[PDB]
Formats: C-alpha cells, structure tokens, sequence
RNA sequence: AAAAAUGUAAAA
RNA sequence: GAGGGUAGGGCCCGUGACUGGGGCGAAGUCGUAACAAGGUAGCUGUACCGGAAGGUGCGGCUGGA
RNA sequence: CUGGUCCACCCGUGACGCUGAGGCGCGAAAGCGUGGGGAGCAAACCGGAUUAGAUACCCGGGUAGUCCACGCCCUAAACGAUGCGCGCUAGGUCUCUGGGUCUCCUGGGGGCCGAAGCUAACGCGUUAAGCGCGCCGCCUGGGGAGUACGGCCGCAAGGC
RNA sequence: GGAGGAAGAAGCCCUUCGGGGUGUAAACUCCUGAACCCGGGACGAAACCCCCGAGGAGGGGACUGACGGUACCGGGGUAAUAGCGCCGGCCAACUCCGUGCCAGCAGCCGCGGUAAUACGGAGGGCGCGAGCGUUACCCGGAUUCACUGGGCGUAAAGGGCGUGUAGGCGGCCUGGGGCGUCCCAUGUGAAAGACCACGGCUCAACCGUGGGGGAGCGUGGGAUACGCUCAGGCUAGACGG
RNA sequence: CAGCUAGUUGGUGGGGUAAUGGCCCACCAAGGCGACGACGGGUAGCCGGUCUGAGAGGAUGGCCGGCCACAGGGGCACUGA
C-alpha cells in the first residue's frame, strides 16, 4: 500500500492488412517515500487496464534504498548500456534536481538532496531501468564493513 | 614486454572475480607487494604469497567474495565492487595532499604511492602528504 | 508595484485558502469558500494533472503571492539564500519573513498583510526610533518595532490593536500590546512556521 | 585518441558562422526597397507572401519578408532589417521592421502590436 | 637568480661562441602529461676549451651580442655524441620534408 | 531456368 | 634620409561576353537503371561506348543464391 | 637460387623491446610506352533476332587487351567493411601441421557452437566486438563532393 | 492605495437557455496620504593663518560650501499613471465569431484548402510589471572536439600491405643522485573586484572596515614511493645455436 | 605559408648612449633559424578583471586600476634630470 505514480504512456501500434491496432503501454512507479520503492511498466491493449496491470507489476518489484536524512548514501556511475545515470548525495535544503522520470522515482524513494543527471541516451524507458537498478547497487556503510567483514 | 604491470595485475584480479575464483598469479614485484599490502590492510583481500612458476617467482593473490545469493541467478557478492587505475605509465597522474580525491564518500579506497611509502586515500591525508595516484577500489 | 488587481480572485487559482485581507477573508468568505474553483469562464470545468514543472510553477506561485510582493525582489531573495549556508530552503520562508512589513502583519499593527505594507509604508511605523518607512528592511534578531508618536492614537491603528488583545502569536516574537510595541527575538524556525505551501517544490523550481 | 594524438594534435574548435550576412550584427540595417514584389511560398504552402528586396546602405541587396496585413513599400521606400529567416521561402533571411520609415505599421490590430508597430489605440 | 641551465653543446663552430640544447619537462597545461620541449641558446666561451657534444651549464649573463646573453660554467661529461645525433638526425629529416 | 513499360499533385 | 618617380615580380578583392557543373521546384518531356532473380543478381576499380538512366569487357566483393 | 614460419634440446646473448608522423619499398584488374607473340576468349565495332524503341539482355563475326620482356600508372566492396604488440578470462566439437611409451597428453595454424562478459540490435565471444596498458591511423549531420581552387606526382587517363 | 461591500449592479463574452463568467472587481462607506503647500534647514571644513614655547613638539584663537535654501526634520495636505508578451505541443494559459491553402502565423515540428484552442477580432485566462517584447552577439544546454567526459564490424570513421626515422611508452632485484613529483618554512601574488564578518547612507543598490586561504613563480630545508638518471646482477620479453 | 636569413650569425677593433648590445661602422670567419612549426598571411593592444558554467573549460578585456602604443599621415633632432 505504497504511494503510486506514472511516469508515461505511450501508444504504440501494428501494421496488418486493413488498419493499424494498438497497444498501449505505461511505466509506474510505487514507493512509501522512504527507501521502500518500485518499479514496473505495464502493457495492454488499452490506457487504464495497462495501468492497472503497471499496478501489480510494480507493487511486484522493489528495493530497499539505504537513506540519510533525506539524502542518498553515495554516488555511482549506473550505465544501462544506451542510457548513463549519476546519482550523488547533497545537503538537506538541496532539492530533488534530476530528469523528469528519476524525479518520481527518488521522490517516492523519501529522497530530497540528491544530484543526477543523464548521458548517452535519454530513452525514457531505458533511464528508468538504469534509476532502479542503481539504487539495487548502494550501499550503506553497513553493507560494505559486512562483506568486506566476513569472519 | 607490457607496460605497467600494476595495470595487468588489477585486471587479474577484475576477470578473476568476475568469474569467481579462488585466486590467481602474477609475476613478483616489490609495488605489486605494497598494492596487495593494502588490498589487505583495507581488506580487499584474503591475502598473497611468493609461489612458483616452474622456477619464476609468482604471487598467489587469494580472492575474498560475499555470501550466497537468493532468487533468481545466486550471483555471490563480489568483495570488489570496482577496481580501476588511474596514473598510466601514459598519464603520470601526481597528486597534492590536499587534493586526494575520496573514493565512493569513503566508502572506497586510494591506492597511492606517496613519498615516504604507500597509504590509503585517508592514510596520506592523515600523514600529511600526496603522491602518484595508483588505483581506487571500491 | 503590488498587483492592484481583485486579490481574493487569485485564492481561487491556488486552490488554497489565503488570507490576503483582513476580517473578510476570515468571515464565511475568503471568496474560495463560496467558489472552491479558480477564475476564468472555465475553472468549473474537469482540469488535467499539470507537469512537473507546472505544478512546481503553482507552487511558487503559491508563496509569492501569499508575501504580495514583486517576483523581482521574491527571485533576489531566493538567491541571496543559495548565498548562505544553512538549509537554504526553510532560510528563503526565513528571510520572507524577516521582511519589515511582514513582521508588521504577524505583531498584529495591521489588520492585512497588504494594510500593512501601507502603514509601514506611511512611516506610522518605527524601529529603536527611526520612522523606518520601507516596507523592506530585514529586522535583524533584536528590535523595537513600535508604533511612531503621531501614528499611535489613530483611528485604523487602535481597531487592529484591541482586537489584538492577548492571542499569542509569534513564538520567536514579543508584543507590548500596553504602549503598542513589539520585537524580533529570534530567526523563525522552520517548525515554527506552517504555510500552505511546500519549499522543496519551490526550491526545485528555482533550480530550472 | 591517445593522450599523445592529444599532446600533439588537439581537439578542433568548434566555430559556427553566422545565419545572418548583415554586418556588425547590427540589431537593425538601414535600406531603400527597390523591388516589392509578392512571391508563392514553398513545398506545403501556398499564399503569396509580400516580400521585398532592400539594396541596403551597407553595400548589400537582400529580400526582405512583410508581415501584417498589407503595407505601403513602393519602389524608393526606406526600412530596417530585423533579421529573421522565413522557411517557407527560399532564400528571404530577412525580417523587415515596422514602422519604422517609410514603412508604415499594421491598422486595426489589436494584440502584439509590438512586434507589427502600431502604436496601441483608444477605445474610451 | 641569475638562472642557470644544465645543456649539451650542439655547435661549435663559431668564434668564442658556442650552442647548446636544454631539455625542460613539465606537465601538459591541460591533459597533465610529462611533455618534453627544448630551446637552443648561444653560449659565450672566450677560451674555446669547450668542445661539442659537452654537457655544461649556462647562467643568464650581460649581453654578449644580438642574440647573446649567456655564458658557459663548467663541463659536465665529454662523451655525449649520441645525443648530438638527436638533434642532427631531426635536421636531416627536415631537409625530407620539403619539396 | 521464367519475352511484357507506366500511375504527377491535399491531412493520422 | 621621409617621400616622389621608373621598371619588374608575389598575394588578396571586385568584375567579365561565354561556359562547367551544383542546389532548389505540388506540374513537363524521354525512357526504367536501382529496391522482390525488379524480371540480364547487385555493387564496385578501371576501360570502352551510347539521347539518358546505362550496357559490355577484365578482375574483385557479397551487402546474392 | 631464395624469404617467411613451426616443434623438440634449454645450450649462447642479456631488456637488445612495442609502436611508428614524414620517408623508403611492395601493391589484383583495367590502362599507357618501345619491342615481341597471338590459340581461344573478347569492350569497342559489323551483322541476325526480340522489342514501341534495343546503341542491351541471346545468337553469328570480330579489335585492343588478355600472354612475354623492360618501364610507368598506384586505384578497389584492397572486406574479417574488425590497425599493431604484450597480459588475464568455462569449455564441447573437426581439421592442417609439429613433439611424446600414445583408448591419451603437449605447441602453432584454420572453421563451427557456446561460460562469463560486451552490444542499439544483429552478433562477437582465447582467431573477441571480453577485461586492461602502450603507439599510430581516423570520425564529429545529409547533400554540395571526393568536386572547385592551390600544391605535388604522371606521357596520359588520373591519382594524393 | 488601504479595510469593507451582493448568493452577486450595469455593459460585455459564453449558454444544455435553467444558468455560467468578468467578480469584491466596481458603484458606495470609512481610514491613510505620494503629489502639492508653509516654516526651519546640515555633515562634507579643517588646515595653511594668529599666540606662548624655540618659528619645533604640545597646546589654545580665527577664515571658507559648487551642490543648496538640496537632502533631511516639524506642521498643513488631494485616492492619485499601467503597460507588454503569451494562451497546439515544447510551455503556464480555453472558448465564441469571421475567414476558407485566401488573409496570414512560424523558434522547432507545423497550422490555413467550411465548423482552427495554431491566421484576425473578442470574452476569458497565464506570466511579468514601469516595464514587456524583438533583433544581434557570448557561455550554457552540447558527454555535439569527449582532461574531467565520446567513438571507429554494418550508423560519420582502421591507413591497401610491409620496412623504418623522429617521437611516445618501459621486464624482476640491489646501489648512489634527487631532475619530475610530494611536504614544511619563506619572498611573492598590490589596490578595485569575488566570498565571509561587522558597520555607513531610513533599506537596498552603492560604500567603508576587517578576516580568509589562493594557482603559479623566487629562495632555503626535507623525503624517496613510482617516473626519470648513472651503476651492478638475473632470465620470464626479444634475439641467437 | 615549408623552407627562411647580408647586418644575416659570430669574432676583433671602433662609433654612439645613462648603460649592455649589429644598436651602428670598418675588417675577418661562415654561420644563424625551423614540423617542439621557422618564413608568409590573417586577426588583434596585454593583464587585474568581467560573462557563463557542477566544475574543468569556453567567451571576453566597455567602466575603474596597472603596463603599452599613438596625438591628421610620415620622418627628424634641438631644449631638458
Ligand atoms: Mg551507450
Ligand atoms: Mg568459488
Ligand atoms: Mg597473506
Ligand atoms: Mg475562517
Ligand atoms: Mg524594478
Ligand atoms: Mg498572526
Ligand atoms: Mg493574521
Ligand atoms: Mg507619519
Ligand atoms: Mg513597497
Ligand atoms: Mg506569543
Ligand atoms: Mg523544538
Ligand atoms: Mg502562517
Ligand atoms: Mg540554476
Ligand atoms: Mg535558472
Ligand atoms: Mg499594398
Ligand atoms: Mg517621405
Ligand atoms: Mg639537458
Ligand atoms: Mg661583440
Ligand atoms: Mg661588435
Ligand atoms: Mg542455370
Ligand atoms: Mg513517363
Ligand atoms: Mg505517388
Ligand atoms: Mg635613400
Ligand atoms: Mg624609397
Ligand atoms: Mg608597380
Ligand atoms: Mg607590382
Ligand atoms: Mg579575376
Ligand atoms: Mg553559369
Ligand atoms: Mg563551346
Ligand atoms: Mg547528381
Ligand atoms: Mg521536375
Ligand atoms: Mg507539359
Ligand atoms: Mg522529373
Ligand atoms: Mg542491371
Ligand atoms: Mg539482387
Ligand atoms: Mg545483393
Ligand atoms: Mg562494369
Ligand atoms: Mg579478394
Ligand atoms: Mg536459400
Ligand atoms: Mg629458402
Ligand atoms: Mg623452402
Ligand atoms: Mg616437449
Ligand atoms: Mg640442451
Ligand atoms: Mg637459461
Ligand atoms: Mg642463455
Ligand atoms: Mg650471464
Ligand atoms: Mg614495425
Ligand atoms: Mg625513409
Ligand atoms: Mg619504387
Ligand atoms: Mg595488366
Ligand atoms: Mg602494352
Ligand atoms: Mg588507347
Ligand atoms: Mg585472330
Ligand atoms: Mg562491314
Ligand atoms: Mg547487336
Ligand atoms: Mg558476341
Ligand atoms: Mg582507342
Ligand atoms: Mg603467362
Ligand atoms: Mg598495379
Ligand atoms: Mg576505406
Ligand atoms: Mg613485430
Ligand atoms: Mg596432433
Ligand atoms: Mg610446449
Ligand atoms: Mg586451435
Ligand atoms: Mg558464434
Ligand atoms: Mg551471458
Ligand atoms: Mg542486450
Ligand atoms: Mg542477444
Ligand atoms: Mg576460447
Ligand atoms: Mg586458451
Ligand atoms: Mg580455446
Ligand atoms: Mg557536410
Ligand atoms: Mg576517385
Ligand atoms: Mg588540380
Ligand atoms: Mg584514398
Ligand atoms: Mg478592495
Ligand atoms: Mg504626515
Ligand atoms: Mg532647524
Ligand atoms: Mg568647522
Ligand atoms: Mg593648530
Ligand atoms: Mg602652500
Ligand atoms: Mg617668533
Ligand atoms: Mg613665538
Ligand atoms: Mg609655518
Ligand atoms: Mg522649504
Ligand atoms: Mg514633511
Ligand atoms: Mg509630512
Ligand atoms: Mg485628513
Ligand atoms: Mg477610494
Ligand atoms: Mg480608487
Ligand atoms: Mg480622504
Ligand atoms: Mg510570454
Ligand atoms: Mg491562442
Ligand atoms: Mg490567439
Ligand atoms: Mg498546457
Ligand atoms: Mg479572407
Ligand atoms: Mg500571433
Ligand atoms: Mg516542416
Ligand atoms: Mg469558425
Ligand atoms: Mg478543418
Ligand atoms: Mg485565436
Ligand atoms: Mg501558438
Ligand atoms: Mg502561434
Ligand atoms: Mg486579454
Ligand atoms: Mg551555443
Ligand atoms: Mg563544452
Ligand atoms: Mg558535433
Ligand atoms: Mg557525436
Ligand atoms: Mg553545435
Ligand atoms: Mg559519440
Ligand atoms: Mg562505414
Ligand atoms: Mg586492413
Ligand atoms: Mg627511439
Ligand atoms: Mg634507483
Ligand atoms: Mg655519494
Ligand atoms: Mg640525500
Ligand atoms: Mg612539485
Ligand atoms: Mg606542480
Ligand atoms: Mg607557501
Ligand atoms: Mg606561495
Ligand atoms: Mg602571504
Ligand atoms: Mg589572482
Ligand atoms: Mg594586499
Ligand atoms: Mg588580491
Ligand atoms: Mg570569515
Ligand atoms: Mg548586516
Ligand atoms: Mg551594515
Ligand atoms: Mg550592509
Ligand atoms: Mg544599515
Ligand atoms: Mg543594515
Ligand atoms: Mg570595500
Ligand atoms: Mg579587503
Ligand atoms: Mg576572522
Ligand atoms: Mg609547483
Ligand atoms: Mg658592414
Ligand atoms: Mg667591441
Ligand atoms: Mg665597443
Ligand atoms: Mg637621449
Ligand atoms: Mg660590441
Ligand atoms: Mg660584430
Ligand atoms: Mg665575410
Ligand atoms: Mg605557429
Ligand atoms: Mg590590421
Ligand atoms: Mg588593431
Ligand atoms: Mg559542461
Ligand atoms: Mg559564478
Ligand atoms: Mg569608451
Ligand atoms: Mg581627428
Ligand atoms: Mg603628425
Ligand atoms: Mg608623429
Ligand atoms: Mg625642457
Ligand atoms: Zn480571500
């Protein structure tokens, strides 16, 4: 029972012989606005059902967002192959300063400092992955000392 | 005949881990020594050793990873996240005390080689000095 | 100047009650309370989930308007936070606040923030003596914000202080009601404050 | 590259040439209209534009492009250059002002007087 | 001070005069590289003694002639002819790249 | 391994 | 020794009957070479030739089977 | 007569190496020059047939050229459309060649399929398009145009 | 100008003809009071000059104001100029009529050829305010010359292949030097500026005052890890039998 | 723009200046410079600073401040510290 929230739905369609069907498609994204956040991207052939159906593929997926009083714990260099995002941690009072779609991502991460910016493409699709999946990469202070531990 | 046997040497280490072995090789040498001296001292690694090579002293670099991983793909943890030079024998990259770059917020370490010996990115901050820029690991 | 324009038209483009008047705003008509929809032939009409910058855009607006005063001196400010160090996003709320005519409005001389700007306007304000007639002036932490001597047995002067009687208000503000004085303690903290309005949002905004 | 390639050749400057021949970049250039003369537009176009070629003080000779409706250019008018392309028609890079000189503004318009030069009216 | 420099004489055949190369390296004002550049500078030897290829010193003196404003020091090794080749090898090149 | 040319110019 | 004068070269700009190709164009004329074995697989260096696209030769490449 | 290359013995040298602006040399085919040769083939060219037309597709005849020498030209889808060198990173399969008490092991080369990994995808994957260092080459929207001018080379066509 | 003030004038626009909008906006009541009027009215000026001492030190006396009868202070005092751009997307702001690939807009994609939110007018809204907007030029977005921070099988791009000159790069160990580089000290880096702090002019702008460290360079001292350099040894690269 | 140079490079002696110096003169010796870009052409006064920018970088030099150069074009020397 997260906060959910879109980020963009396309249309796309079919060529076939007669006319051209469609199928839309959109990216959603659910968080509690702090370190509980996910993503997913829903298709059906219609613009609510497809919602509801990024609905349950979101609140499906996940991941747990180490923060800091609002603030991300580190920075990274997360390239998904077309796209290249970098997150960095900024004092509170800063502001969630990213690209329109890691804006909803972070902002439901309970994020509120943070400086990013995006390389190479700018696929809205691809960045979203790329946000994802590079809060999967963070790591608390905690994280690093447990496996660098290992007694 | 290579070039920066450093620039090698790390990258045994990257593929190695990347592929999850228990350790790997490489030709013996006194700086090679000091980099796993702190790849150590940090804890990067389960240790090393002069071996041999049918008469040509090695190291043995053992690799240290993480715990086993649930869901899909049980990918274990890698201990080295990223481990990647900077001074090329192409760019000799020297640095101030006072411009010591932080790796990852802390998180992460300089290899470095200072004046008065090899330190960590905090370890030749806190001696007060700067050197060549070796590597960062994180 | 100020936009002279209706006033009590724009608390319908918020969407949120402000009280850019006096006893009105506070009766069963802040104009928002009888149409809780924005101006315009339209407004009574299904409206569409603005971007993010429109809403951040709105926002603002928001907290402009509430402080009546010119974006030019609103955006001056907003940097000269960045300025400083400190949470430069509460700061900005901060500063808004410190603005002379402003304080006048939360020590209960005037009856509307804008009835304010005239009085202190009029010099019928002092500060430590100074018949300090800017409606700027950042009151420093520690000043005498009394009522000057010509300016303390008026007719619209009296009305707003013994409707003033008791009613705390300003927690970082004092308020000798007896000889119509009052004084800045300290700088408002943000938990002190609660404006309808998010910095953050206005903060992003400002960052383009 | 390599850090030599660099050493030695170097990254090559940019360097953009200018979409607009008229001198100093002069905000506005000074011309007498020679030819007014009304041209088709384009490939989607179609609605002969009002256009005209000023042989400006500054040596020069281009066409320049008059909006609102109507005008009053004949064959020894005086103007300025705005400096603006039309891409509906080749060639005419060149806005012309309003007025300014001989070329008088726009009548009976009501919004963006500015940019078409009529001094704003009164309803009373 | 009065600067000196530590070259190698590249020319002596003038009178009372001889050349030398200096090799200064430093770091790339922007890619930080160690680049190595040279000048050649005219050396006053009133006695002659020093010969080609000879690695001296040279300090910033009172002006000789036009393009002439130092003096030799003191030798530094004699055997340096291989490095001599450096610089006559380079002008040969040259003579191959004209038309 | 298969004799046989060509359809100008206005909207998703 | 300013400059002036005489003779002769170098570079740059403008201009010029005529001419070369290029770009551009809701429409023309002549064919149809290319994309499907595009109805001779195509492309290609070079050569020759023809209203034109292009054909043919020598070799080569599949981005042909 | 002569270059390059591989394996075994670990015998000698003792960092002698990698790369390579310019330069030097090689460089398919067609082409040019003097001389030689000419079976077949074969642009051009002549004729037949098809077609509206047919300077072409097919058929008949046919020259230069194709071949030799010596000299010049220096281009190409010169294609793996993948610069050179050293190092690390599953393996299964068959083939060329070399060593060895040999249902098998070991070194160099060629081809398919695939760990990890890279990739826009295709696809690459110990013959990398993987991970990493060193050096040269080169690219920075399409057309204009590989043109125009200048410069250099060439008998020319034309090339850089 | 301020406070109030209708279930909400008039006109104007829309309308499913019920009503909706302009809009508390105005009208009107009440309070203040820029402009304007009267009176007073600066700082900026102290010193050279006079006197005792010794013509000095020290100390005491005296002249001068362009701006100005200005700012500023006290009193008397009238509701008192509002404009410009935009409203298809980018981009915040929607509807009506007219027009009919015309007129005309256009920064990019495009719009207009009978029902245009895109031309023009209107109603209304959005932004901004003594300003708004256009043109021009510079940085930015542009990680689109890529040190940070690109790329080259087919998208622009491996030279046709080889040889080698300069240049660039450099295997393991020990030794001296300390050139690169690293650290300390010091000279330096002037003022104005930028930043932080306090203060002056009613605030600000403007300005005074103080504090900070600064790249680089000069000198002196220090270190030796890798680069460099000379020197000795090895065989894993290359070469040779 | 790929090769450039006769006061050209250096030396002895001298002239000249406040002073070094081909700055200049006579004599002598062939040197001097250049792909680390000489020579040519184009453009422009330089910095402190200013503009933009996450920074690095890019752009820039109006005002004030510092140095420079010119005072219609061009040459000359007198007076004087
Ligand atoms: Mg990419
Ligand atoms: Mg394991
Ligand atoms: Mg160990
Ligand atoms: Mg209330
Ligand atoms: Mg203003
Ligand atoms: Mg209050
Ligand atoms: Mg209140
Ligand atoms: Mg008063
Ligand atoms: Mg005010
Ligand atoms: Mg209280
Ligand atoms: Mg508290
Ligand atoms: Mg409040
Ligand atoms: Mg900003
Ligand atoms: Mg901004
Ligand atoms: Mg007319
Ligand atoms: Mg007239
Ligand atoms: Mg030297
Ligand atoms: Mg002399
Ligand atoms: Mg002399
Ligand atoms: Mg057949
Ligand atoms: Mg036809
Ligand atoms: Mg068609
Ligand atoms: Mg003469
Ligand atoms: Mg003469
Ligand atoms: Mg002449
Ligand atoms: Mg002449
Ligand atoms: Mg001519
Ligand atoms: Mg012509
Ligand atoms: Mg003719
Ligand atoms: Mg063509
Ligand atoms: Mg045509
Ligand atoms: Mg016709
Ligand atoms: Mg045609
Ligand atoms: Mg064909
Ligand atoms: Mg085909
Ligand atoms: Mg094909
Ligand atoms: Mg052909
Ligand atoms: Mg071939
Ligand atoms: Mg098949
Ligand atoms: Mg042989
Ligand atoms: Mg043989
Ligand atoms: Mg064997
Ligand atoms: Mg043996
Ligand atoms: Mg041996
Ligand atoms: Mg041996
Ligand atoms: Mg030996
Ligand atoms: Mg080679
Ligand atoms: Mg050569
Ligand atoms: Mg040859
Ligand atoms: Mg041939
Ligand atoms: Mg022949
Ligand atoms: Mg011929
Ligand atoms: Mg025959
Ligand atoms: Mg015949
Ligand atoms: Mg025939
Ligand atoms: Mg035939
Ligand atoms: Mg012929
Ligand atoms: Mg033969
Ligand atoms: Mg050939
Ligand atoms: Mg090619
Ligand atoms: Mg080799
Ligand atoms: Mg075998
Ligand atoms: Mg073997
Ligand atoms: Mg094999
Ligand atoms: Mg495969
Ligand atoms: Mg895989
Ligand atoms: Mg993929
Ligand atoms: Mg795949
Ligand atoms: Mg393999
Ligand atoms: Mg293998
Ligand atoms: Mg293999
Ligand atoms: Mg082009
Ligand atoms: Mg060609
Ligand atoms: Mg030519
Ligand atoms: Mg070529
Ligand atoms: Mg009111
Ligand atoms: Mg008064
Ligand atoms: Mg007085
Ligand atoms: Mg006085
Ligand atoms: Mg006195
Ligand atoms: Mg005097
Ligand atoms: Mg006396
Ligand atoms: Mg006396
Ligand atoms: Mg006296
Ligand atoms: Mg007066
Ligand atoms: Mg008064
Ligand atoms: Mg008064
Ligand atoms: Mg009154
Ligand atoms: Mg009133
Ligand atoms: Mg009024
Ligand atoms: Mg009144
Ligand atoms: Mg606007
Ligand atoms: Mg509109
Ligand atoms: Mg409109
Ligand atoms: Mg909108
Ligand atoms: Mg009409
Ligand atoms: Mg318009
Ligand atoms: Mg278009
Ligand atoms: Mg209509
Ligand atoms: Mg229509
Ligand atoms: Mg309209
Ligand atoms: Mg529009
Ligand atoms: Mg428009
Ligand atoms: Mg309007
Ligand atoms: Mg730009
Ligand atoms: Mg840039
Ligand atoms: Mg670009
Ligand atoms: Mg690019
Ligand atoms: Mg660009
Ligand atoms: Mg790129
Ligand atoms: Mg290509
Ligand atoms: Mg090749
Ligand atoms: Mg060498
Ligand atoms: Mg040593
Ligand atoms: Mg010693
Ligand atoms: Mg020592
Ligand atoms: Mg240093
Ligand atoms: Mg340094
Ligand atoms: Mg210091
Ligand atoms: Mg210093
Ligand atoms: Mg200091
Ligand atoms: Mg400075
Ligand atoms: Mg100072
Ligand atoms: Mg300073
Ligand atoms: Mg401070
Ligand atoms: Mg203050
Ligand atoms: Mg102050
Ligand atoms: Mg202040
Ligand atoms: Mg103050
Ligand atoms: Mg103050
Ligand atoms: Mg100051
Ligand atoms: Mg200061
Ligand atoms: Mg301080
Ligand atoms: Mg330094
Ligand atoms: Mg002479
Ligand atoms: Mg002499
Ligand atoms: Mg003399
Ligand atoms: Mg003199
Ligand atoms: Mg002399
Ligand atoms: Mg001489
Ligand atoms: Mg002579
Ligand atoms: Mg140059
Ligand atoms: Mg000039
Ligand atoms: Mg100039
Ligand atoms: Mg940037
Ligand atoms: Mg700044
Ligand atoms: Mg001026
Ligand atoms: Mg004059
Ligand atoms: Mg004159
Ligand atoms: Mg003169
Ligand atoms: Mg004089
Ligand atoms: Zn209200």
């Amino acid at each position: 029972d997260f906060e959910e929230k879109m980020i963009l739905i396309r249309r796309t369609a079919r060529m076939q012989a007669g006319g051209r069907r469609f199928r839309f498609g959109a990216l959603v994204v659910v968080g509690d606005r702090q370190g509980r956040v996910g993503l997913g991207f829903g298709k059906a052939p219609e613009v609510p059902l497809a919602v509801q159906k990024a609905g349950y593929y979101a609140r499906r997926n996940m991941v747990e967002v180490p923060l800091q009083n609002g603030t991300i714990p580190h920075e990274i260099e997360v390239e998904f192959g077309a796209s290249k995002i970098v997150l960095k941690p900024a004092a509170p009072g800063t502001g969630v300063i990213a690209g329109a779609v890691p804006r909803a991502i972070l902002e439901l991460a309970g994020v509120t400092d943070i400086l990013t910016k995006e390389l190479g493409s700018r696929n809205p699709i691809n960045i979203a992955y790329a946000t994802m999946e590079a809060l999967r990469q963070l790591r608390t202070k905690a994280d690093v000392e447990r496996l660098r531990k290992g007694e | 005949m290579l070039t920066d046997p450093i620039a090698d040497m790390l990258t045994r280490i990257r593929n190695a881990t990347r592929v999850y072995k228990e350790s790997t090789d490489v030709p013996a040498s006194r700086f090679k020594e000091e980099i796993l001296r702190i790849l150590a001292r940090e804890g990067f690694i389960k240790g090393y050793e002069r071996v041999d090579v049918d008469g040509k002293p090695y190291l043995r670099v053992y690799l240290k990873y993480g715990p086993r991983r649930q869901g899909p793909d049980p990918r274990p943890e890698q201990v080295i996240h990223h481990i990647r030079r900077i001074s090329k024998p192409g760019r000799r990259v020297y640095v101030g005390v006072k411009e010591i770059p932080r790796v990852r917020r802390g998180l992460g370490i300089a290899i470095l080689s200072t004046s008065k010996g090899v330190l960590t990115d905090r370890e030749a901050r806190k001696l007060g000095v700067g050197g060549e820029l070796i590597c960062e690991v994180w | 100047g100020r936009y002279i324009g209706p006033v009590c038209r724009l608390c319908r483009r918020e969407g949120v009650k402000l009280y850019l008047k006096g006893e009105r705003c506070y009766s069963p008509k802040c104009a928002m309370e009888r149409r809780p929809y924005p101006p315009g032939q339209h407004g009574q009409k299904r409206a569409r989930r603005p971007s993010d910058y429109a809403v951040r855009l709105r926002e603002k607006q928001k907290l402009r308007r509430i402080y009546g005063i010119s974006e030019r001196q609103f955006r001056n400010l907003f940097e000269e936070a960045s300025k400083k160090k400190g949470v430069t996003g509460s700061v900005f709320l901060g500063l808004l606040e410190s603005r002379l005519d402003n304080v006048v409005y939360r020590l209960g001389f005037a009856v509307s923030r804008r009835q304010a700007r005239q009085l202190v306007r009029h010099g019928h304000i002092t500060v430590n003596g100074r018949r300090v007639d800017l409606p700027s002036y950042r009151v420093r932490p520690g000043d005498e914000i009394a009522v000057a001597e010509k300016s303390r047995n008026l007719e619209l002067i009296r009305q707003n202080l013994e409707a003033m009687k008791g009613r705390k208000v300003g927690p970082w503000l004092s308020l000798d009601v007896e000889g119509m004085k009052g004084k800045f303690l300290r700088l408002p903290d943000r938990e002190d404050l609660a404006l309808p309005v998010n910095e953050q949002l206005v903060i992003e905004f400002y960052s383009r | 590259p390599t850090i030599n390639q660099l050493v030695r050749k170097g990254r090559e400057k940019v360097r953009k040439k200018s979409k607009v021949p008229a001198l100093k970049g002069a905000p506005f250039r000074r011309g007498v209209c020679t030819v007014v003369r009304t041209v088709t537009p384009k490939k989607p176009n179609s609605a002969l534009r009002k256009v005209a070629k000023v042989r400006l003080t500054s040596g020069y000779e281009v066409t320049a492009y008059i909006p609102g409706e109507g005008h009053n250019l004949q064959e020894h008018s005086v103007v300025l250059i705005r400096g603006g392309r039309v891409k509906d028609l080749p060639g005419v890079r060149y806005h012309i002002v309003r007025g300014v000189y001989d070329a008088a503004g726009v009548k009976d318009r009501k919004k963006s007087r500015s940019k078409y030069g009529t001094k704003k009216p009164k309803e009373a | 001070p009065k600067k000196v420099l530590t070259g190698v004489v590249v020319s002596d055949k003038m009178q009372k005069t001889v050349t030398v190369l200096v090799e200064r390296q430093f770091p790339h004002p922007l890619y930080g590289k160690v680049i190595k550049r040279s000048k050649k500078y005219l050396a006053h030897d009133p006695e002659e003694k020093y010969k080609l290829g000879d690695v001296v010193e040279i300090i910033e003196s009172r002006p000789i002639s036009k393009r002439k404003r130092f003096r030799v020091l003191r030798l530094v090794e004699s055997g340096r002819m291989d490095l001599v080749e450096k610089y006559l090898i380079r002008r040969q090149n040259y003579q191959s790249l004209s038309k």
